[PDB]
């Protein structure tokens, strides 16, 4: 019933979604480069759509690029089904205006037909998940068409958003910064819930808790697939009580605007017996919730949490979850509003490489100061206007570069005055 | 034979099935299969259906509105035991919101649902009443749980509908919407059930932690004394014991007033792989272990309220000489109000487990349940009064009243029960 | 009077019974190169006609092949009588219908004069066995001529057939699946039993089970022997109670198209003494009757099972047995009709390299997993014609292939339909 659709937005889109594509199919038992499997275990209808002996991953292909096909059988073989991947003319340089206004009526149609065919061939839509990068020029604009085209024909669907924004330090582009507002308006108007992500974190996690020297993107890609395998666990695995996407959205997001979510996981193991077996899921909170494993360019030990989720995994003990969180309860901070905090899952299946393993989400206010970089940056290129042609000669007003900057303001306030009330919601 | 019809809604409702059902087919000598094995002890005929074949079948339905807790259960757990067709399921489940099992969703379900209660009552001369065990945290087992009853209550008015309401903890099975589905679903049980059991599983949890703190125990053990409480209450009805005889009896000695009906329990040994190797529990131990703080399965203290109604349920031999010294010296320990006499009511019935000499559990109308219902209220206030996740339920058709009815349904019901109290 | 005739056809049929007549020589105690021996144990009557002190092993050895008295010499010494080896002049390239049509009516004749005299040195016939391989050219279109030929000689005498079935991952020649849809036909018209294995799963237990590193097809062949060993132990040690080949037909076949078994044995040892004293009939039964060693490729734990037999061999304690057994009919699905579900027996005489061990046969409905994909394979490639004018040049009418096809399907259909109806035969 629960049934998943993927979409997949341009190279970053991609790549990711790639790697964790391939790591479900090494816990439920598939080839990763054929898709053929003869025994397979836990409930892989909800990814894959089998026909025969052959596991098709749902998945919604996107690109505005000449040749993604091409550039998809090169790396994963015939994983995925050539139909379902959706090929561009020309391409959007990095410019959030090509993606989302001059991508082409036939190409955004072409999308569309191939995610009714994929919720076509399902008892019933459980959510969608899309994969994308906020500074590029088509998991950017084209990405954020496509998730107000998707919430216009499917409303009352959870759609869980992936995304890449820009590091806290350095900078790929002068453009990153007008891409990333517009894609994070988007992202609050249209998104159930949005994991932000980013790659100053995720590089210090894999050059810190990876045994990888001098890690690249492809190594990088491992930590984000490992996070979204585990988010999926129970989906997965069943069990008589179970985490759905829907169980997500109405526990984590108080609020209609306040669904952005930081993402936490332990162990990271690449694969191969390079684990150790600590076995104490007290640990493994006492990590997921410290700093050093959070996915994004924020401190959550300093910040206040408004609700938060954590899924076990593998055989952890019922007094140990109890005791390990009664620490957590302890030692961090929480709104009082929202009294009992948590949202505790447990999931019996272990992770291919690693007996535990633990995964937790939040609603954490520190987020906000990944958008107010983000903001302060776009401001002082948007005054000067640098770079602003590329979007206004594409078919954008000054007014939608203004409403796109305030509609971000206006969650971070929202984030931040309710954080502020709140150290007096206790007397 | 009076026969009862057991419904278990929900997830937790379902996950806890195959312990319920495994412990009767022993209790009865009856394998997994309904085969029967050696004799056949007990009214048999008030929970099993006999088939047109030596196979007894469990009389029973499960409700689901996903797919995933009954197909768990079916297939894997406890194989070729359920009857398919009195199996319902749904497919969207209920995002933890009572609006979906009582309002929007669930709703779908109740002719599905009340043609196979049908079905199952046509095959019964005298249906004594039926069970309801639900869940009162997620939404299908909080929502469906009173819509179903509501049902039935409207269709069968003559019969005892009892419920067994189980309170998720604080912590491994927490909500962050926990106090909202917990108030709106208790302001329904108080209308729908006649009698109504509140299981607390924080109280299980220290419990069991308390008793196993020399072990490692399993994680099974947690279902099995959630399981078991519900066993024992009905072992009355099972065996032709001088007590509880019926539902009816039940509610007659328990329940003074329509609205007094939620009830708590009281239980030992727990478990009876919690209590190995030389367990000769004297009929005296046995009394003083039922109203001690680690055999409540509530947040209660029964030094600290006041009972209304107090039944002590034994099983194996237990000298009524015995019984009666232990319930005098019960002294203040248990104390009623002065308009009433201690009407403590103690007797015992039939032990079908070889490995112990006896044991039992109580029933208790006690004002201590007062508190968890504030506990729960108050955690519902603070949360609703800053609109925390009310959209959730908006969306889906709970108009803003609905809440403020329930609200002020269950600082009545409170307030009532600690009228003694001042 | 139970006395058993082996046909063995084809290079695979001559290698596995190779394999088994050398460990039936050893447990007997004969010698495996000669024939002869002083002292013996059992009855070695079933199996073997004794002239003088040579023990001649009761089998007639068929190839289309211009050499094969010489190949089994280089390999099998004096074992075996060589005017009971039919040599051919030619040979079936991989081709059904050369074995089957374009045999030759003399190599046939004298394969049948063979026969009929080694059912002329017998007080009684036990039963036939045939040891083949389906994707051949001779143990495929020969093997099944003569198990035409002799049903139409001998009705009312069981025939077991043994056979090697394609793997369910790799195949050997695109033509596979035509000779193993026309093989199979046969089967389902003239065996009583068949075995049904094959070399994916008995590589799986060759390098998981047996301590062999880099097994070939030389170490492949003492797992199948061994399952013939086992399973012929109550005829060769007698005892009061027993098993013959007309018990183990009418036990284990409800209906006469649904004849196809599945085959486990436990423990499996090399030569040696490299086993450990495990000695628990419990764990053997709970090792039997796992999905590891089965000698198909299949997954029998999840199927259904129709009816089944146990044999164990050594001191096995009665009571271990019935409680093993009550473990086995808990975990296990059964249908409701058959309500006694097994057939059990028990032979006292241990085998050679262990103290204990077991042999399980049985139908399990899981098995038209197999028989599904040889189906889809073909017809994929008999909707094209590819490599099919090998087929129909050389005598066979399209016809005949699809008839052949129609028969493999009824039988699926049938073991299916039984399935499904059976979970609701206990309400
Ligand atoms: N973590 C991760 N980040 C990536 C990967 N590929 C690209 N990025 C980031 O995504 C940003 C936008 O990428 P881009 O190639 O312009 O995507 P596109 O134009 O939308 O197809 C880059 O500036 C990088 O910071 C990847 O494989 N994994
Ligand atoms: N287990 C086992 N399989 C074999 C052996 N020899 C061959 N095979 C299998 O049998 C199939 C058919 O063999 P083939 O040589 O064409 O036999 P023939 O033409 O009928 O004599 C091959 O494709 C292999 O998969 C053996 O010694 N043991």
């Amino acid at each position: 019933a629960g049934e998943i659709v993927c979409i997949q937005v341009g190279q970053a889109g991609n790549q990711i979604a790639g790697a964790f594509w391939q790591k479900i199919c090494a816990e439920h038992g598939i080839d990763p480069v054929n898709g053929k499997a003869i025994d397979v275990v836990g409930d892989t209808d909800i990814f894959f759509n089998t026909i025969g002996d052959k596991y098709i991953p749902r998945a919604v292909v996107v690109d505005l690029e000449p040749a993604v096909v091409e550039n998809i059988r090169e790396k994963f073989g015939t994983l995925f089904d050539p139909k379902s991947i959706v090929s561009g003319a020309d391409g959007a340089g990095n410019n959030f205006a090509i993606g989302f206004n001059e991508h082409g009526a036939e190409t955004l149609e072409k999308v569309m037909q191939v995610v009714e065919q994929r919720v076509s061939e399902t008892e019933s839509i459980g959510g969608f998940i899309l994969t994308h990068s906020c500074g590029g020029g088509t998991g950017s604009g084209f990405g954020s068409k496509i998730l107000k085209t998707i919430r216009e024909r499917y409303p009352k669907v959870p759609i869980f958003t992936f995304s890449i924004f820009p590091s806290p330090k350095i900078s790929e582009t002068v453009v990153e910064p007008y891409n990333a507002i517009m894609t994070l308006s988007n992202l609050i108007k249209y998104a159930s819930c949005s994991i932000v992500l980013d790659n100053e974190a995720l590089f210090s996690i894999a050059e810190k808790k990876l045994e990888v020297e001098n890690p690249s993107l492809e190594d990088l890609n491992l930590i984000i697939a490992q996070v979204l395998t585990n988010v999926t666990a129970s989906l997965r695995f069943s069990g008589t009580l179970n985490l759905d996407l829907g169980k997500l959205v109405t526990n984590l997001v108080p609020f209609s605007n306040l669904h952005f979510l930081m993402a936490s996981t332990a162990p990271l193991v690449l694969a191969g017996k390079e684990s150790y077996e600590k076995m104490t899921a007290k640990e493994l909170s006492a990590q997921v919730f410290g700093d050093e494993y959070i996915c994004a360019a924020c401190k959550p030990t300093t910040g206040r949490y408004l609700a938060a989720s954590v899924l076990f995994r593998g055989a952890v003990k019922t007094s140990d979850v109890n005791e390990a969180m009664a620490t957590v309860k302890e030692q961090n901070s929480f709104v009082n509003w929202i009294p009992t905090g948590f949202k505790i899952s447990k999931s019996e299946t272990s992770p291919k490489d690693s007996a535990l393993g633990v995964i937790m989400l939040g609603n954490n206010s520190e987020i906000v100061s990944v958008f107010e970089r983000i903001g302060a940056n776009f401001d002082r290129l948007w005054s000067r206007k640098a770079f602003a042609h590329w979007f206004t000669d594409s078919g954008f007003e000054e007014k939608d570069l203004d409403d796109a900057r305030a509609l971000v303001q206006k969650v971070i306030d929202d984030y931040r005055k309710l954080t502020e009330d709140a150290e007096n919601l206790y007397f | 034979a009076r026969e009862v019809i057991t419904i278990h809604v929900g997830e937790l409702g379902i996950q806890i099935a195959p312990n319920f059902w495994k412990y009767l087919c022993d209790e009865h000598n009856i394998d997994y299969k309904g085969q029967e094995k050696g004799k056949i002890r007990g009214v048999i005929d008030n929970f099993f259906e006999k088939a047109s074949i030596g196979k007894w079948i469990p009389r029973t339905i499960l409700v689901d509105l996903g797919p995933n807790a009954i197909r768990k259960v079916t297939k894997k757990d406890m194989k070729d035991f359920f009857d398919p067709k009195r199996c319902v399921m749904g497919l969207a489940g209920d995002a933890n919101l009572f609006a979906k099992g009582y309002y929007s969703y669930g709703t779908r379900f109740m002719e599905e649902i009340m043609d196979k209660i049908q079905k199952e009552v046509d095959q019964t001369e005298h249906l004594q009443g039926f069970i309801v065990v639900h869940s009162i945290g997620d939404g299908t087992g909080a929502g469906l749980a009173p819509l179903i009853m509501e049902a039935i209550k409207k269709k069968h008015p003559k019969l005892v509908m009892m419920s067994y309401s189980i309170v998720p903890s604080q912590n491994m099975d927490c909500s962050t919407i926990l106090p909202y589905n917990a108030i709106l679903s208790l302001d329904k049980l108080t209308s729908c059930a006649d009698i109504s059991m509140i299981i607390d599983n924080d109280s299980i949890y220290r419990i069991v932690a308390t008793q196993g703190k020399e072990n490692e125990l399993s994680e099974s053990i947690f279902d099995q004394v959630l399981a078991k409480a519900l066993v024992e209450i009905t072992a009355t009805l099972r065996f032709n014991s001088p007590l509880n005889r019926s539902m009816m009896e039940m509610s007659t000695n328990l329940v003074p007033f329509p609205r007094n009906h939620f009830l708590m329990t009281s239980m030992s040994p727990l478990e009876t792989s919690l209590t190995s190797a030389h367990q000769k529990i004297e009929t005296k131990e046995l009394m003083q272990d039922l109203i001690d703080q680690d055999h409540i399965l509530a947040p209660i203290t029964v030094e600290k309220g006041v009972f209304t109604a107090f039944v002590i349920a034994l099983r194996g031999e237990n000298p009524h000489s015995i019984l009666q010294n232990s319930i005098k010296g019960f002294g203040d320990r248990v104390k009623f109000s002065e308009i009433f006499p201690t009407a403590i009511k103690a007797d015992s019935t039939t032990l079908t487990d070889e490995k112990l000499a006896r044991s039992g559990i109580t029933l208790m109308n006690h004002s201590g349940v007062a508190n968890l219902f504030q506990f729960l209220l108050t955690q519902f206030e603070l949360m609703y009064d800053h609109d925390a996740f009310t959209t959730w339920y908006y969306q889906e058709g709970m108009q803003p009243s609905e809440f403020e009815a329930a609200k002020n349904n269950i600082q009545k019901l409170i307030t009532e029960y600690k009228q003694d109290e001042y």
